[PDB]
């Protein structure tokens, strides 16, 4: 998964490092956390901080 | 006041060096990304304990009641005890007997 | 070797 991921649930962000995203949406994760808890996703809208569980690689 | 971001190790010591007991401050670790450190000017020696802190500002939420993949909360953790954030952490070190005597106030004023 | 920091634990053997 070079940069192809997808959210399992609908995540909401308050503008902070996080990015309001819906469920079942495909995002490009090009960033991770030192502990592996957070996941930096990126899409046509831009970048965003999505949880490590709420998100998951696309169907390959 | 006590939250020092981007504080170099050499800087901390240079600040606490010769500083009476009770002076303490948090600083980002050099060889530890997204990790805080508790600084305390001991008796002619400045100690620095390693602390863990969440990366992004947003707090990561939990997964469904089902099996959680790579479950790793963003809460604060230090030694054999955890905390809600740095504020609570610093308070602990000040209330506990970690280093020489208890803490008094942060390097700031 | 594994001594990057102090780490308040107070246990040892």
């Amino acid at each position: 998964d070079p940069n192809l991921f997808v959210a399992l649930y609908d995540f909401v962000a308050s503008g902070d490092n996080t990015l309001s995203i819906t469920k079942g949406e495909k995002l490009r994760v090009l960033g991770y956390n030192h502990n592996g808890e957070w996941c930096e996703a990126q899409t046509k809208n831009g970048q965003g901080w999505v949880p490590s569980n709420y998100i998951t690689p696309v169907n390959s | 006041s006590w939250y020092w971001g981007r504080l170099s190790r050499q800087e901390a010591v240079a600040l606490l060096q010769g500083q009476r007991h009770g002076v303490f401050l948090v600083r980002d670790s050099s060889t530890s990304p997204g990790d805080y450190v508790l600084s305390v000017s001991e008796n002619s020696r400045v100690s620095h304990y390693i602390i863990n802190s969440s990366g992004p500002r947003p707090p990561v939420p939990p997964s469904p009641a089902q099996p959680p993949p790579g479950v790793s909360p963003s809460r604060l953790r230090i030694g054999d005890q955890e905390f809600d954030s740095l504020p609570a952490l610093l308070e602990f070190y000040k209330i506990h007997y970690l280093d020489t005597t208890t803490l008094i106030e942060p390097v700031s004023r | 070797e594994p001594g990057p920091y102090a780490q308040p634990s107070v246990n040892t053997k």
